[PDB]
């Protein structure tokens, strides 16, 4: 039961994707071809959430793999692990959604959008009891923008109850990949704040440092980028998968971490990252892991967190731990942190731990952080949003798609009455 | 399942294309005779390729000519047995360095000619994007039969993405004397139908074939392989399956931000010959700075003498995505690269697994990476106030008018034309601007 | 408990502990991975003051190596015991101090003194009751007399109550190895006597000697001059990480050898030095052990302790022995000598017996002197000083580097505020 | 990761490094082609050669010359597949004993060429310590384009250890007439630039090339030899983990203690032939002695004229540091060795473990241990007396005065660069007196 349907949109979500669905299946020791072949009956126990039983004890991934394009399906539907999904499932467009948020929200995305919402009922009837929806996409990109924020704002309307998650690759603060990479997040957090429980920002800077820096890879690929973005994307239902000693799941994490409906714009961060000599010589505490966690070196959202406060703190534990050697750990980093962490919400510190480790490790966490670390992300983006569109720059690739500029008047302004809301609540007394 | 069919109108677009078709069978292993040899590929031909009954791939090109010789040493040179005969298409006489020829005498003959063999292409083709027209400014059928017929494709499609890739004329070098009209008129008529025109100029590439290659004699053999590896890299991301892909539709929507502009400038890294593929070591970091140096892009034009509206830097071969963010980060810390003071976004990036390869009998060195700028900046206005000016002293005089008057073309159009330039002009002096407050 | 975390800085200071550490893994019966092979718990019992322990039962030393260039740090980490230590401890920039304190203190040494005390407080919070810092360097060098006293000034701060003991390679009388040590060495003796607990005067003319004299070694590399710089070393703290019949540590050694807070720059001494042959035409006993100490030819710091009054007195003793054949001896050298120690200081004599002997020995000592024998040993550093400074030698090498000449007049009255206060208590009825 | 980059300025400073990048490639290995057999170096060669796609390293030098000749011989000589051709940098005409044409005339030029080549390197230089400028004093480029290029660094760059080798003209041995001219010219200009310049002079080295070494015909070749193995042992302590490491930035701060007063004179040792290899045991207070003895230095100076200012022993090989301090203290006793009053400290000593190596071809004899004493000394204030000498003799007339002034230098600047010489002067004068009280 409660059971997660995972959606993929962009190149981006698709490539986040195909690494998730390699972390999942190795969890559940899930072969290429669809069937299990682990050792106990606690990677069967949960089986149901990402998957269904096909005939032949064989399992296909409960996942949507959304494009506008053919190009990054191919990829997936060729590679390790793409003869497991079921080729229902691969919902793509021909015309492609060109780096274009209106091309992928108005013109190419709602011509798509009803064979994929098929594919979403299809998917939500054969859940037992649904738990919610799970979304892969970016901020920067055509489709993941577009179709993205298109998906949102059809399942909130079909289904208003259940959470939806979505995993948004946010722009990073120095380099762009993507001219009009301002124009496509102000036009998706206008439709993220609405429709979506909570929201995970992840930056592509900060996971070229933490490979850099932290694991000491001199040549990441995104093959290594995005084996960190699933490994805290299977860390955060890692309690509702296995069991554990204090169970978290996506509700929980819904209710613990947004305090205002609008503010529920996350930093992840995971622990231990180690590089490949430099984990024998150290030692795998649970001291260890906490402090990993709330250095400004650790999170995957490009802004250090000492220009903000933390709102709320949760910290999904993974592996066998004892719980004082956590509860003094979630007290410790908060007593040295008081001015760090925000005064009106005492004992700000969710803890879950699970008892299942991560495969070839011995315990693991995964740190949610909601700050306000994050109005800087939002008073870079809205000042290089209104830099373009002050000159009115790339508003014809937008304006020929069906949009006028009070879409603008109204997304650049809801993001600044946001931007006023984090600078509210870390100015409350 | 991306189609993708191209245009080649002139003599130079033929001559491009017989470099271009000739770089696109060595990506897929594809010989002469269309016979790959399947003894990996798995549909990576699939937008340009068409596949016929037997094991037999044929380009989706349209060769059009209103002379047959540059047409006529394709049907008789190595790829003969590859290009569909109807689509190699000939007129008898040339439009000749007129574009009223190219525009209303000769090409409104074979104009539903070939706008019939872009429809048999277009209904066969299941996921088209958009259109891949290779000609240039001087000469008067990559003027007159271009402008023409871009006037139709977007009658009949409108909404497909019309990519043009366009020999702009060199402030210094002109093989023909009435370049600066030809380049006028044609950009009259492209600006409200091509999506976006990629500038290349002939004598920024004679220094980069003189000074990178280390060629004494460059060719345009050698000119046309540049260019192939430009159109390469662009389709590369539909063809190959990338670390991050970006579509045609991608293009128009990160490079364009006002619809009148969008004239971009390509430029390509690695160029350097055999010799000097050792004693460097090549990074992203490295070929990187290569693209915004001044002296390695491919429009004579000064970069320092404007501002990036928006870059799209396009990797391919053995790239690392964080060593790419090292790369571009410090670019918009250094002064010399400059944006406009509303785009503080001023990236696209896309990166291919897949390496260029080398064509035998090519110039280019065999590496590992590459990457394909596509820069739109202000810096082309330096470039349009130099062809109005070469324009302004011929038809003060009123030289070379009675060549066109006397094909249909009235004497005002070329006031209609020249204000119009001007509009466009004042349009790159609006934008390069700051803001106020 | 009462850790000790370890810092290098500078060629020599890294030199020294590289050989330090080759001691203290020999006496605890560490392996070259970094596991433990001893035969006894006792290598164990205290193992946690120099070591934390990895997983994997493996230990790390508890070491901070720095460096402003990469040069020393690949002769350590590629050499032997140099794969047990932390890939994050080796904290080194690469312009180079180039010799110079300005360019250790204010240029080079503050563009990595941050990601030096990132890692001193990532160690320092993993001891469970901090001891006190122990640091090694140099006040002739450019980065271990800068970038050592820039540590010195940003740890007091942080720790004002822990020990701050420094190995300082004073400068040699006779020879000189650099044109501008009595630069470098004033303007660190500005910062050792206002941040240190205690500093241990060593000079490389002295271990000369005795490498020759003491010893009969024709050939004394640095290897060999290092080795007895660490068998001081280890035995400073061998009653802290050993048990004995009377157990000190590094407050009982600087409680009892710092009568005024200023005063705190000892001499060492060690005994026993024999030659190859000549160590078993040798009884080694604790009156053999006395008085090889106590005359001129075994001061690590070259001075002849007849020159002036020794203040205090400290001989950590290891080995098995007897007290009263100990406290006779400290006595007997007390009696003969009555006007070589000072006067009004009665029964100025520390003694620290511990059970353990160094590792291939009998029994052995450990001379901690501190004398107005060196005050001569700033009569001459001053005179040196002076002459350069009146003629303004070099100070362009230190002016164009953020310093100006009132620096060098506070660093030369600092000094001679010290040399008349050793003056003041030799003096003194 | 110390990474140190090295230009090559004249036909001396080519010369030099044709015999300084042999011999770094007989110490790590390295085959003229850059495919070092990797069948104990452990980032040892990453100074100077940064590593390419392949098994090949090249080399970190910008060797420069505005003519052609002294670059093609080592462009056809044994070390064509070592260098990068890009590196090698040629003008047309050279300077040709002129400093105005290598200062204003032909050297700026080329002189964007070599900043580029430099920044390309200094950019993949990761922890860059500083430059290692090869030139002479007498020819016309490396004075003139010498002058000219450390104006550029200091620009570019200010706080990098920029250090020179300089080929000091000898007080009887002038291979050109001009000379006199183009030695005050160039230390006007790099004396506010150059960190430590360091002098060596030709007389000086065929007198131990002639005495030291029994050669009765010293080459040009041979001095080289003696140049190179000096810039070895200064580079010994980067490249090779020594018992007392030194850094660039170690040479400045111990040696220069005003920042005009920046001119040791270099002094190594053992010089001994084959047959003499033998019969003495070349201790370290053996070779120490060498050093400070007035005959075997590699500056025409009289070091008993003067006092030392501050010397540097840079030790290598089998050298045990108690041994040093025996070979020091004595010297500092010995009467003829003085130093000046205000320096009690008049030492830095470094030692590294590796032997000098020998080039096969070559004339030192292979010996265990080394010595490269870089001392700063009063004595060159007679080296400087004689220059301006001979400068006021020929400059009185205004001899060659127009070979100058017609190249774009004003004749008020000669009175600029020799009373800036003699305030140079008088500096030597004024530290070279003892203090009062
Ligand atoms: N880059 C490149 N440019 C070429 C090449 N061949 C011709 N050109 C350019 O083509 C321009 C003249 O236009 P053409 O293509 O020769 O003539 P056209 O477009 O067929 O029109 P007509 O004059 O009627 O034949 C010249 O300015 C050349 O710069 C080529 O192989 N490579
Ligand atoms: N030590 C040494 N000195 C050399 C060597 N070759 C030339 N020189 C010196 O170079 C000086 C003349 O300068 P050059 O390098 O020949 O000329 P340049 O610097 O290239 O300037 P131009 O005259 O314009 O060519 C002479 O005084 C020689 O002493 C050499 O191989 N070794
Ligand atoms: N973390 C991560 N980000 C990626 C990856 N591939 C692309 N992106 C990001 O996705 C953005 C482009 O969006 P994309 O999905 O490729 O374009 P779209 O298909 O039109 O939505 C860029 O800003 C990239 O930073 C990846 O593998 N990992
Ligand atoms: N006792 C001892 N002293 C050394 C050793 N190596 C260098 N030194 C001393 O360190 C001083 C040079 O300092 P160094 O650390 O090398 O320079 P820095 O790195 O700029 O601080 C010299 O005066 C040497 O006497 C060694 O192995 N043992
Ligand atoms: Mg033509
Ligand atoms: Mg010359």
């Amino acid at each position: 039961m409660r059971e997660i349907v995972h959606i993929q949109a962009g190149q981006c979500g698709n490539q986040i994707g195909a690494k998730f669905w390699e972390v999942i299946s190795d969890e559940h020791g899930i072969d290429p071809t669809g069937s299990y072949h682990g050792d106990s009956d606690l990677q069967l126990e949960r089986i149901n959430v990402y998957y269904n039983e096909a005939a032949g004890n064989k399992y296909v991934p409960r996942a949507i793999l959304v494009d506008l394009e053919p190009g990054t399906m191919d990829s997936v539907r060729s590679g390790p692990f793409g003869q497991i999904f079921r080729p229902d499932n691969f919902v793509f467009g021909q015309s492609g959604a060109g780096n274009n948020w209106a091309k992928g929200h108005y013109t190419e995305g709602a011509e798509l959008v009803d064979s994929v919402l098929d594919v979403v009922r299809k998917e939500s009837e054969s859940c037992d009891c649904l738990q919610g929806f799970q979304l892969t996409h970016s901020l920067g990109g055509g489709t993941g923008s577009g179709m993205g924020t298109l998906l949102i704002s059809k399942i909130r309307e079909e289904y208003p109850d259940r959470i939806m998650n979505t995993f948004s690759v946010v722009p990073s603060p120095k380099v762009s990949d993507t001219v009009v990479e301002p124009y496509n997040a102000t036009l998706s957090v206008h439709q993220l704040v609405e429709n979506t429980d909570e929201t995970y920002c992840i930056d592509n800077e900060a996971l070229y440092d933490i490979c850099f820096r932290t694991l000491k890879l001199t040549t990441p690929t995104y093959g290594d980028l995005n084996h960190l973005v699933s490994a805290t994307m299977s860390g955060v239902t890692t309690c509702l998968r296995f069991p554990g000693q204090l169970n978290a799941d996506l509700r929980k994490l819904a209710v613990n971490m947004v305090p205002f409906p609008r503010l529920h714009f996350f930093m992840p961060g995971f622990a231990p990252l180690t590089s490949r000599g430099s984990q024998q010589y150290r030692a795998l505490t649970v001291p260890e892991l906490t402090q990993q966690m709330f250095d400004a070196k650790n999170m995957m959202a490009a802004c250090d967190p000492r220009h903000g406060r933390y709102l709320t703190v949760a910290a999904v534990f993974r592996g066998r731990m004892s719980m004082k050697e956590v509860d003094e750990q979630m007290l410790n980093v908060q007593n040295k942190n008081s001015s760090y962490f925000v005064e009106w919400i005492p004992n700000n510190v969710k803890t879950a731990v699970c008892d299942i480790p991560p495969r070839g490790l011995k315990m693991s966490a995964t740190f949610i952080g909601n700050s306000t670390a994050i109005q800087e992300l939002f008073k870079r983006i809205s000042e290089q949003f209104t830099a373009m569109f002050r000159r009115k720059a790339f508003l014809h690739w937008y304006t020929g798609e069906g949009m006028d500029e009070m879409e603008f008047t109204e997304a650049e302004s809801n993001m600044n009455d946001l931007v006023s809301e984090y600078q509210q609540y870390q100015d409350a007394t | 399942m991306r189609e993708c069919i191209s245009i080649h109108v002139g003599q130079a677009g033929v001559q491009i294309g017989n470099a271009c078709w000739e770089l696109y069978c060595l990506e897929h292993g594809i010989q002469p005779d269309g016979q790959m040899p399947s003894d990996g590929g798995d549909d990576s031909f699939n937008t340009f390729f068409s596949e016929t009954g037997a094991g037999k791939h044929v380009p989706r090109a349209v060769f059009v000519d209103l002379e047959p010789t540059v047409i006529d040493e394709v049907r008789t040179g190595t790829y003969r047995q590859l290009f569909h005969p109807e689509q190699l298409i000939t007129g008898k006489e040339d439009a000749a360095n007129n574009y009223a020829r190219g525009h209303y005498t000769i090409g409104k003959e074979i104009i539903d000619l070939v706008l019939d063999r872009i429809r048999k292409l277009a209904d066969q083709c299941t996921g088209l994007q958009g259109f891949l027209v290779f000609h240039s400014f001087g000469g008067g059928t990559g003027s007159g039969f271009t402008s023409l017929l871009m006037e139709r494709l977007s009658v009949d499609y409108g909404k497909k993405s019309k990519l043009e890739f366009s020999i702009y004329p060199a402030p210094q070098v002109s093989t023909a004397v009435v370049e600066p009209y030809n380049s006028i008129l044609t950009t009259h008529t492209t600006l409200e139908h091509s999506d976006c025109a990629f500038m290349v100029d002939n004598e920024a590439i004679y220094d980069i074939c003189r000074r990178n290659l280390d060629i004494e004699r460059p060719t345009y053999t050698n000119l046309n392989r540049l260019i192939s590896q430009i159109v390469s890299s662009i389709t590369a991301s539909l063809r190959f399956d990338g670390a991050l892909n970006v579509d045609l539709t991608e293009f128009q929507t990160n490079l364009v931000p006002y619809p009148r502009i969008h004239f971009p400038l390509a430029t390509y890294a690695p160029v350097i010959s055999a010799e000097k593929a050792y004693h460097e070591q090549l990074s992203v970091a490295e070929i990187t700075n290569a693209c915004f140096e001044p002296a390695n892009q491919m429009v004579k034009c000064d970069p320092r003498h404007g501002k990036y509206m928006a870059c799209c830097l396009l990797y391919r071969g053995d790239v690392v995505p964080k060593d790419v963010n090292a790369a571009i980060a410090t670019i918009k810390t250094k002064r010399s690269i400059q944006f406009v003071d509303w785009c503080p976004t001023g990236f696209k990036v896309g990166i291919n697994y897949q390496p260029p390869t080398v064509v035998p009998g090519g110039d280019l060195a065999k590496v590992q990476r590459a990457v394909c700028m596509l820069s739109n900046t202000t810096a082309i206005a330096e470039a349009w106030a130099r062809l109005d000016h070469k324009f302004d002293l011929m038809y003060a005089k009123r030289a070379f008018v009675h060549w066109y008057v006397g094909e249909g073309m009235e004497e005002g159009e070329f006031s209609e034309a020249r204000e119009d330039m001007a509009a466009l002009e004042k349009d790159y002096e609006e934008v390069g601007v700051d803001s106020v407050e």
